DNA sequence: ATCAATATCCACCTGCAGATTCTACCAAAAGTGTATTTGGAAACTGCTCCATCAAAAGGCATGTTCAGCTGAATTCAGCTGAACATGCCTTTTGATGGAGCAGTTTCCAAATACACTTTTGGTAGAATCTGCAGGTGGATATTGAT
DNA sequence: ATCAATATCCACCTGCAGATTCTACCAAAAGTGTATTTGGAAACTGCTCCATCAAAAGGCATGTTCAGCTGAATTCAGCTGAACATGCCTTTTGATGGAGCAGTTTCCAAATACACTTTTGGTAGAATCTGCAGGTGGATATTGAT
């Protein structure tokens, strides 16, 4: 028995933030990260797929992780851009 | 019997994450989440690599990043400790939620 | 004497349909024919890109409707897709 | 006769009109028969929707005409037209009523 | 004995009316001359089109009117009910024009 | 044959500055936000008008017309409908 | 199938004769070079297109420099781009 | 070879054939994928020598991604033209709200 | 801050594996040399649209008074979130094979680009039509003092 | 729990500025008929990708103790909102001269289209180099206590 969103542990979501240059968290800050990201992982999948789905292949490639990241205007610069 | 006073280690651990470029997620856990949303779009899907990679690297800029505006935030209110208000209204202004 | 075109009469035609016994003003008018405009070139450069992305030199109905999905936020992207489906088989089933 | 295309596709807007635009905005070199169409039908749709919950914004608030006002309670009050135009400008459209439950009286 | 209403009644109304329409809020001659002002210091000899001053007014009162809503969610967060410097400071830093 | 421009900026008056913090909902403005509201706009203008004339001039053209503002206004991610958009 | 990659090693060589590039490194170079191509070409892609032209000219380009790059960097960017033409049309 | 005569480590004529397939017009004059390439080298150049202070400036000889990044958002005009762009594997810059410090 | 004792950090050296550099060769861009096109810069000019000017009048900006209620400063007790040691388990990672399926090739049928050649649909003003802006004057609602 | 002072509202009216309808030319769809591609559909392969497997190694989950931070409660000086008098200057309305868009023509300098001819930039095995990750051993920082 496990979730997946949960498998985004609080020790990680507590390093991100100290990158961030966060101090002191409220624990109520972890069960908030992981809805966010859900939110910024499903919406740049979800594009990604349509590029998978229009190139007529069943294999996400890293270019379709970059051309969906443009358009939601995240441009990534290391993987073939 | 030895213990540093609550905030000292927590900017030890700032200074030090601000230093590297690691990811900070396990990648497994990560690369599972990955896969089960895709599933929603799409059933028996594959994934090169560097698909993940991309993807993991895209996420922990951003959230790095909306730590940033979240921490601005809290200090806007006097306080030292960020809250869910404080990404709420982070959010709002970057106009993902507006 | 020169020849500016517009896409009012179909904007007014639409209107005629939807509001049998309303109006528009030209300004109001103007903002419609901008944001025709606008998706437009949004739904076309999307289509250009993903054309490109898989060595065609063709846009072809199937470009368009990636880049529908791409653009639209979801349930305006269902109806929209499905009568772009529906007008283009009703066109073929012609001549 | 000669039939046009929009009547052959059950379209108001002018598909011949908008394959011309393809082909001479460099967006490939040759442009598909059925993506005139498809794009025309789409344009056509999102016109109607907007149309739609502006005529009702006009009736409203009792007039017959659709002025900017209008364009802009349909766009902002429906949440994905909002989003599709959420950084566009509507010249003359105001702003939804909306004043933070924090600063009423008691 | 002479009436008068408490502080932030007037307030309310003026939010409740400028929020119903739509006229431009600030007027259009001075806002011309800042234009042609600004634009000179710029490129000297220029013309305007009348259009092209009132685009950009409705651009710039749009622009201002989004940013104060803003501002006023980070006097708000400060359990506070008036704009400050640091408020927009803050508004525009997140947002991307300061960051 | 010209009149000097200048202070202009002081053309948007306090009672505008007002009017326009009460559409955005603003109930109590502190004293400081319109010299504040000042630079924010300034700023604001010259952006737009800088790229503006940088059409005008590509179209070899001594007029800024309504469309320069226009393109100019998108390619700062702030599209304006209503002039030929 | 092609990347700028010799390029931007011929140009660090020039720059720092002793330096090396990772090969993670070399792609977002890579990457950036692409990103603002394009960013260059469609710019002055609209540009002609607003002055009823067919022709993308190096005048399209520099415009399209000037409305996409920072105050300093434009006018660099402008220089060496004016240089680079000049030089070449005087040559046979 | 074009990029020799107009002096340039860029390949001119590359240029012109992206510019030409890439549907942004009919015709593509002679100086443009000149002037393009040259302005492309230039940013090239740019980032790289301020990359380079970088890698020396941490006792390295070869640049990686961090260094890029160092390079990037120390400087406010590069900044600005990348300003939404992420660089793998580049971290972020040290920097600690005063507020935040002991007293 | 001194007086002292845990921990953290920083430096100098060092050996090694994983990447980077250096060498050795072929289809395909890039360059040439012709032979035509063709865009668009130059050169009149017909004609909107801008800059300016004048002149009168009220809407609105300015400037002042005055006091309500807001922001800021202080205080303080409880309770949340940090630090830290313990104990378990999930993640890492390293090879081993297998097959799913991206990435190329090879054909022809279907579809798109041309080139002229009739045939309408749209556009630009003229000729009408008709919401609604701006102004009253009266019931209804809101707010604030006793 | 009331009245008095205002603000807000909703309807009814009416002429006008701006929307809709009416007509006459031309740019541009549509129609046919050759002249070209190109996007797919099928058959194969090398290559990454999934599925496992199997230990070890940290990295995470748990719980305890207490520090110090957040939120609440009170206080008060002074800033900012409401109201008022004055009168500046914007807004409105109307013409006038002329700058400069913009609409047409004309015609070479520049670009594109073949046809070969050369050169370069990719790809797949060959050969040193740079840090990484560990090791001290010397100060540094942090915290508790005369
Ligand atoms: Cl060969
Ligand atoms: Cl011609
Ligand atoms: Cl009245
Ligand atoms: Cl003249
Ligand atoms: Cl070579
Ligand atoms: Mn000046
Ligand atoms: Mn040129
Ligand atoms: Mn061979
Ligand atoms: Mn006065
Ligand atoms: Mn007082
Ligand atoms: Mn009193
Ligand atoms: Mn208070
Ligand atoms: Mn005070
Ligand atoms: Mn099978
Ligand atoms: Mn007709
Ligand atoms: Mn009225
Ligand atoms: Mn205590």
């Amino acid at each position: 028995l496990r979730d997946n969103i949960q498998g985004i542990t609080k020790p990680a979501i507590r390093r991100l933030a100290r990158r961030g240059g966060v101090k002191r968290i409220s624990g109520l800050i972890y069960e908030e990260t992981r809805g966010v990201l859900k939110v910024f992982l499903e919406n740049v999948i979800r594009d990604a797929v349509t590029y998978t789905e229009h190139a007529k292949r069943k294999t996400v490639t890293a270019m379709d992780v970059v051309y969906a990241l443009k358009r939601q205007g995240r441009t990534l610069y290391g993987f073939g851009g | 019997p030895h213990r540093y006073r609550p905030g000292t280690v927590a900017l030890r651990e700032i200074r030090r994450y601000q230093k590297s470029t690691e990811l900070l997620i396990r990648k497994l856990p990560f690369q599972r989440l990955v896969r089960e949303i895709a599933q929603d779009f799409k059933t028996d899907l594959r994934f090169q690599s560097s698909a993940v990679m991309a993807l993991q690297e895209a996420c922990e800029a951003y959230l790095v990043g909306l730590f940033e505006d979240t921490n601005l935030c809290a200090i806007h209110a006097k306080r030292v400790t960020i809250m869910p208000k404080d990404i709420q209204l982070a959010r709002r202004i970057r106009g993902e939620r507006a | 004497r020169t020849r500016k075109e517009s896409y009012s009469i179909y904007i007014y035609k639409v209107l005629k349909q939807v509001h049998p016994d309303t109006g528009i003003s030209s300004k109001a008018m103007s903002i419609m024919n901008s944001f025709v405009t606008d998706i437009f070139e949004r739904i076309a450069s999307e289509a250009s890109r993903l054309a490109h992305y898989s060595k065609r030199s063709t846009i072809s109905s199937r470009e368009i409707q990636t880049a529908v999905r791409l653009l639209l936020p979801g349930e305006l992207a269902k109806h929209a897709v499905s009568e772009g489906t529906k007008a283009v088989t009703k066109y073929t089933s012609s001549k | 006769k000669a039939k046009t295309r929009s009547s052959r596709a059950g379209l108001q807007f002018p598909v011949g009109r908008v394959h011309r635009l393809l082909r001479k905005g460099n967006y490939s070199e040759r442009v598909g028969a059925g993506a005139p169409v498809y794009l025309a039908a789409v344009l056509e749709y999102l016109t109607a929707e907007i149309l739609e919950l502006a005529g009702n914004a006009a009736r409203d608030n009792k007039k017959t005409r659709i002025i900017p006002r209008h364009l802009q309670l349909a766009i902002r009050n429906d949440e994905e037209l909002n989003k599709l135009l959420g950084k566009v400008t509507i010249a003359q459209g105001g702003v939804l009523p909306n004043i933070q439950a924090v600063l009423l009286p008691k």
